[PDB]
RNA sequence: AGGACCGAACCGACUAAUGUUGAAAAAUUAGCGGAUGACUUGUGGCUGGGGGUGAAAGGCCAAUCAAACCGGGAGAUAGCU
RNA sequence: CACAGGUGGUCAGGUAGAGAAUACCAAGGCGCUUGAGAGAACUCGGGUGAAGGAACUAGGCAAAAUGGUGCCGUAACUUC
RNA sequence: AAUUCCUUGUCGGGUAAGUUCCGACCUGCACGAAUGGCGUAAUGAUGGCCAGGCUGUCUCCACCCGAGACUCAGUGAAAUU
RNA sequence: GAUGUCGGCUCAUCACAUCCUGGGGCUGAAGUAGGUCCCAAGGGUAUGGCUGUUCGCCAUUUAAAGUGGUACGCGAGCUGGGUUUAGAACGUCGUGAGACAGUUCGGUCCCUAUCUGCCGUGGGCGCUGGAGAACUGAGGGGGGCUGCUCCUAGUACGAGAGGACCGGAGUGGACGCAUCACUGGUGUUCGGGUUGUCAUGCCAAUGGCACUGCCCGGUAGCUAAAUGCGGAAGAGAUAAGUGCUGAAAGCAUCUAAGCACGAAACUUGCCCCGAGAUGAGUUCUCCCUGACCCUUUAAGGGUCCUGAAGGAACGUUGAAGACGACGACGUUGAUAGGCCGGGUGUGUAAGCGCAGCGAUGCGUUGAGCUAACCGGUACUAAUGAACCGUGAGGCUUAACCUU
């Protein structure tokens, strides 16, 4: 969700 | 034309009357036995096996000796072998001296190179190393991409084993040579390490 | 004298690295900020879910929050897999 | 979890020191419940470095450096 | 311009060279006066830029001390399929 | 019911529509230097300023700073500036919530590699009696860059200015291999100085801890910035291209027959691996020359005797090494450690004495200490044995013995 997996 | 088999001894320098100095290798090259000549009619090849050193009589093994005793000729440390110049004849038990080498003028040293052993990609193949900052994380020293978007190429330089491996050298000067001495001046460094065994030929390059 | 200065305890959490099936479901190490005050902290008490509280970020309200959790309506409905 | 975390209060030695900092010690309490050996790449945590010295890089990130007491001395600007 | 699309605007300064930065010009695509305008000493783990010093940040890595990796004995996982 | 992304870093690989180097044709090619086209992919092919950038501009170099493909190569390899969340403002649109390929500040990049592949390294069996060594080289990789100066020659050329091809020599850059004699780095296993503190009863002398406590030096080893070498010449067959002779076509014509030149490409030449080259090779040497039995009688099975050459294991070990492996040695012995001597480094120990009120200084004294180095030395450990491995090595055919 944050952008790239997981930020 | 052939060449002869010696020992490393070590380095040092030799001093000239013009004020240089000469970077040498000795090199002991001992009396050089044959123990075997090679033909085309038995061999299909010319070529001599020779023998230098010594050994122990309680540690040689009866094949060996066999073929020693067959040419009339002390055991030695090893065997090795040189092809003839379509010009050349030698006998069995023919001791060579360094004297072969006092005209030479140039040589090609062969050795075994030191052991590395396993060794990275910095110091095997002089590869750029990362960052050591500015955000790299545990990918300092490592070699990075080794391929595109299915296999790894063969002869992909990665890490491996280094050193410990043939190596020869070639166009060395012959600084000066001592028969009395039995030894070998060469102007430069060769491979191999205090000890090892050196085969010595003539500069094939010319 | 001082929401004054430097700086431990104490309270915080700006940077980097490590860790990321971790020692740890947010920490460790090296530095950093405040450190008599709008400070900090112990014990107890009050405010209850379209409500509370909020120096306000849609933030917190038992590791859960653009409407907590438990149970029930309930085998909700699902023209979609 | 026999978990590098968190948990209020009281007692507060010696040398150096401004100090409950820091270093080494006392009383006292521990060596952290797998070890042995070898001494490769690579990773982590550190030490040093020829000549050059930010050319690195999004960016001096990180690291290095500065670091105390006393005397002298101290600019622009200023709400003095 | 924390606001300027055109645009790295133009001039100057700084650099051997500066799409950033500082100072002027106004041609303000699309500043503007308490959803405040222009300045402002001081303060800031704030943003941008230039210097001195400093350095393995880099040119270009080299060596060393330690914890893992490697071997032996003991115990003995995991995602996935 | 997930194929993560611009640029950068690292690592690359292929193509040729070739940037440089090389070989040629035409030129409005005098020469120098260029223009265009053909052959050619062997090798080589910038650092920096600004910008997130690729790109681009600029500065300064270079023989040249090539064009493209590889998921606009490469995030289970790195980065996260940009893109691409939630926060917050400016401008702008909107009554507003909010929005904008407009801007601005800030903002978690996980995975212990099963298979393929690749880099390295071993075990097993096989190659037909077994074993210990040296080789042949089928084949496969590595390497292949280039500037400047001088001579040739200020000659050829040219009115002058200016300025060569061919050929030769020397010296460099980049890259690469090896090496540690030199110059140096490192040297927490050497020596010394020194701060605080504790202890060894105390003085003196030492030691522990404080990043090796902080520092100055420094052996070996490793090592580059250090110093030696290397790219080739040559050969064969060629590309574009130039040709000789020569007909079809009475001439002409490089070609059809025939013949000769021709490039960093190609095949060799140099370096390395290499007979698992199952097509498993060659050569030299060494070892074993028993007695029986059973039997669906064969490349048969079993027993007693025998245990070779040689290997492995164990042990001391290595400038060999992750482990295996490889190398050396094992009392008929210098393999390791220790010991002796030397060297090196540190820099004049301790104790005593002397001068000084003392801190200190002087003499004994270039003393003492001294790791990995050098040359020696059996003092210690490397034990005698045992184990594995056998007992003459198939059938057919041919030629020889008995050409
Ligand atoms: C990796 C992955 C699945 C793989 O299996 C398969 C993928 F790899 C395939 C692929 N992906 C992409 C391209 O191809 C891709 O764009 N993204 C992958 C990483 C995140 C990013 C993304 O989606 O970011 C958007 C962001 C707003 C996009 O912004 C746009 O403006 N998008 C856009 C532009 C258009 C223009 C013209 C016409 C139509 C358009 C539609 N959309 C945001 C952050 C979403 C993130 C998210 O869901 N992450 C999860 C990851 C999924």
């Amino acid at each position: 969700x944050t952008x790239p997996f997981x930020x | 034309m052939i060449g002869l088999v010696g020992k490393k001894v070590g380095m040092t320098r030799i001093f000239t009357e013009d004020g240089v100095s000469i970077p040498v290798t000795v090199i002991e090259v001992e009396a050089n036995r044959v123990t075997q000549v090679k033909d085309l009619a038995n061999d299909g090849y010319r070529a001599i096996q020779v023998t230098t050193g010594a050994k122990k009589a309680n540690r040689v093994t009866k094949p060996e000796a066999g073929h020693f005793a067959k040419a009339g000729v002390e055991a030695g440390r090893g065997l090795w072998e040189f092809r003839l110049a379509e010009g050349e004849e030698f006998t069995v038990g023919q001791s060579i001296s360094v004297e072969l080498f006092a005209d030479v003028k140039k040589v090609d040293v062969t050795g075994t190179s030191k052991g590395k052993g396993f060794a990275g990609t910095v110091k095997r193949w002089n590869f750029r190393t990362q960052d050591a900052t500015h955000g790299n994380s545990l990918s300092h020293r490592v070699p990075g991409s080794i391929g595109q978007n299915g296999k790894v190429f063969k002869g992909k330089k990665m890490a491996g084993q280094m050193g410990n491996e043939r190596v020869t050298v070639q166009s060395l000067d012959v600084v000066r040579v001592d028969a009395e001495r039995n030894l070998l001046l060469v102007k430069g460094a060769v491979p191999g390490a205090t000890g090892s065994d050196l085969i010595v030929k003539p500069a094939v390059k010319a």
